[PDB]
């Protein structure tokens, strides 16, 4: 077979919403 | 078990 | 026969007489509450298995409340387990044949324990015509009680308060006009968060005393002007503690596939590891209360700090710094280049070049797990997790299919906290939760500074560095086959780690792995965000 | 709203419940007091944040000098911050953009700290027709103070007799 | 005791048998630690404990399914070695050991020595307790070549004064300074005592003049 | 600020 677990990419958080911050000022 | 024990 | 072989061959004086701890911590818990005015609030309960058919000696704490005529009663169990042999291995069958599985305290408490813990505690009250009994946490005691012990006491007796406090809200607070904790009471102000990367000396600890593994600590707080007098101050809400873990994960060009896209960008042929964070502990700073909805805040505070600029890999970088060590990056050398055998220093190295050698081998995104007790102060809190794992009841439905209560608890807490803008920004059945399917174990043993170190110290990058390639295929192949059995997972890493560690070392408990979906994290996001919710990291550095 | 979070979701049983160090520093020095022949010469005043608006818990010690027909009093102050949170980052503004600034204890002493104190010393010894009141000196004391603090209350006490004498 | 075995017959006191754990498991389980502090006995001072058994009893309950077990009896030693070549040009047959051959090489016979024995949950410790531990003792240390995984585990810290690589100076003359093993495999270092050890292991306890 | 406070 094939070694590694292939679930494990697919349920990576990458990015989030800008809004979440504190704006300057 | 152990989370639906109660 | 040999039970009673003392009765049988006896002798006059006796080295071993054992303990009272049920004796003891009842008495120091009375002792405390004796001068508040808490007195007849409490009800303290002694099991024992002299006259119960129980393993072990064990204390429950009740308290009740009252709705019309109606009385409610509430109670938290305390085993107390220190001098006792540990459990023996039990032999199991497998596809091959038997194997023996290692077993600890918490294995024991099963159906027939609970049966007996509410016929004593319904004995207690007066019987089934004075009111209602339910069980409303667990948690395992291993370190001796003695009359010196006023603090331990104090610390459990003030958990058992918070766990039955919690659930008579959850069960009857519409009907007794209880409110709960959402993020309109934060409308006033500025919430702000800070983070510390530790690795050196001692770590954190349990209610019993136990490390526990802290690389990252999160802490989420509160920033107060005085409108006049211009002093400043702040208010420590919730923390959180981590660290950061590998996942083999190799991608395959040759089935004529697209190319692997990480936020629609495609990533070098040699990248084969997958980051992962696991939460290992959330607690309260200066609140009072902990409930579900609070723990939503600290997962909200602590997804939002670590994605700010790539601050969970400053936490590689600095464990860079040491140099040859358990916890070395630069043994992924040895995957990048097959010819090379020894795991690289990176010490002499500035930090924008240790980043550059991350991105050739690490995909750039983190997945987020959590480590659930079966057993402790806050299991009762976590069990929500796994309840919300499976998603639909198989019952027949006359069109749409039934959905299950846990899923039905776990959304309603998101969308609580969040005043609503949850169920608008994501759809009702989607998942929420996985399992992964991996028993962990708890522990601890003795390091070389002088310390005691959690167990969970031995992952993927240990290996690595001190033992050699063929471990390390174990090791990962039992976290990742699927075509192995549970107790097989567990007998294998049980094995790898006895070798490694010449056998020093004790075992306390249990504990299963899950981990969220990325979507529903981000749909969280976004919906704290609609909710007027706004946070500023202090700490970050570039 | 977040201030009061305590009594709207409360608790029976609380793991923290905080110190009185201003009642023990207080007791050490009158107990060192009591045995000499400056018994009468030294007044104690003590500063909460329930009734003046003060950032810590403080404690004066005060003493007086006598010309003419007029009295003068000098006072020592102590601010006590032992088992407090340490105070946040201030965003300021530059030439570039917005910068956040490191802060301590002492950054909180500002003029308002000031007419407190000395309202707080005004009313200690009976009212502005009695005399004069001026401060004589400032330290922050970091380190908890407990029952079994004998020696620091004794350096204390010497520090606030030099400076005002 | 004393009284039990000079009067048993005429004041009625039994003995420990083995018939007394028919209807029970015993297991046991053994323990290999070098490093830190040692066993001590009744005055206080330490005693060698290279090797550590302990005997068992295992118990299930029938309907509740709970699970314990209850510890009657540990020994402590240690492994020595002792000088004794073969002479083959006495014109003799080959040395057999279980019947096999053995390579010319080999002339050093592993030994063990028992230090200490004990009970635990036992109020009565009587000759035949000690018996029984003896017996525990033998089938734990055969199963399998368990012994030689004291020599293995040493030979995992590298250079001093327990290191099984001083027998490479036995082995090749020439060579003059002890080997460093720490970075072989199990297996690799089985094959290199094979080399220079019987196969075999002798009994030996040492008796104290008072204690 | 602090040296011109009192």
């Amino acid at each position: 077979a094939v070694r590694g677990n292939m679930a494990a990419r697919a349920r990576g958080l990458g990015n989030i919403s800008g809004n979440i911050y504190a704006r300057s000022d | 078990g152990a989370f639906n024990l109660f | 026969t040999m039970r009673t072989i003392n009765r049988t061959l006896s002798r006059r004086i006796s080295r071993n007489t054992g303990s009272e701890q049920v004796l003891n911590l009842r008495r120091l818990m009375e002792k405390y509450l004796e001068d508040t005015r808490f007195k007849d609030d409490f009800i303290f309960v002694a099991v024992d298995p002299n006259q119960y058919s129980v393993p072990y000696p064990t204390l429950v704490v009740m308290s009740g409340a009252k709705v019309g005529d109606h009385n409610h009663f509430f109670g938290y169990v305390l085993p107390l387990v220190a001098g006792l042999a540990p459990l023996p291995r039990r032999e199991e069958q497998g596809p091959h044949g038997n194997i023996l599985v290692p077993r600890t305290w918490v294995d024991n408490l099963n159906g027939t324990f609970i049966n007996e813990v509410m016929a004593a505690m319904y004995a207690a009250i007066g019987g089934k015509s004075n009111g209602t009994a339910r069980i409303a946490g667990l948690a395992v005691v291993t370190n001796e009680i003695t009359a010196e012990s006023a603090h331990l006491a104090t610390t459990l007796l003030s958990a058992a308060d918070n766990a039955i406090q919690t659930a008579i809200e959850i069960r009857l607070g519409d009907k007794l006009g209880l409110p709960q904790f959402n993020l309109g009471m934060m409308a006033s102000d500025q919430p702000i968060s800070s983070v510390q990367y530790n690795t050196s000396g001692m770590q954190d600890s349990d209610i019993v005393g136990n490390p526990v593994r802290s690389d990252i600590t999160v802490t989420i707080s509160n920033r107060i002007r005085q409108a006049m007098s211009d002093y400043d101050s702040q208010q420590r809400l919730v923390a959180t503690t981590g660290y950061i873990d590998l996942t083999y994960s190799p991608q395959n060009p040759t089935f004529n596939q697209g190319p692997v896209l990480v936020n629609g960008y495609p990533v070098p042929p040699t990248v084969q590891y997958q980051p992962r964070y696991v939460m290992t502990s959330a607690y309260p700073l200066e609140l009072d209360a902990f409930t579900p909805n609070t723990f939503v805040l600290g997962l909200i505070g602590t997804i939002a700090t670590l994605n700010s600029g790539m601050a969970w890999a400053q936490s590689l970088i600095s464990n860079a710094a040491r140099g040859i060590g358990p916890h070395n990056p630069g043994a992924l050398a040895m995957v990048l280049d097959p010819e090379v055998t020894a795991p690289l220093d990176l010490s002499t190295q500035t930090n924008e070049q240790i980043y550059k050698f991350l991105q050739q081998v690490l995909y750039p995104s983190l997945l987020i797990s959590i480590d659930v007790p079966e057993e402790g102060e806050y299991s009762w809190l976590l069990r929500m997790i796994p309840a919300a794992e499976k998603i639909y009841t198989g019952k027949v439905e006359g069109e749409v299919r039934e959905i299950s209560e846990g899923y039905k608890a776990l959304y309603r807490a998101f969308d609580d906290v969040t005043l609503g803008c949850f169920s608008k920004k994501y759809q009702y059945g989607l998942p929420l939760v996985y399992a992964t399917g991996n028993r962990i174990p708890l522990g601890h043993y003795n390091h070389q500074d002088g310390h005691r170190h959690d167990i969970r110290d031995m992952d993927d990058l240990y290996m690595m560095n001190i033992t050699n390639p063929d471990t390390v295929e174990a090791w990962e192949d039992s976290f990742d086959r699927t075509d192995m059995t549970m107790s097989q997972r567990v007998v294998a890493r049980h094995e790898i780690i006895d070798r490694v560690l010449s056998g020093s070392w004790e075992q306390t408990g249990w504990a299963m792995r899950y981990d969220f979906d990325p979507l529903a994290l981000q749909a969280l996001i976004e919906a704290a965000a609609d909710a007027g919710f706004t946070i500023r990291p202090e700490n970050i550095q570039h």
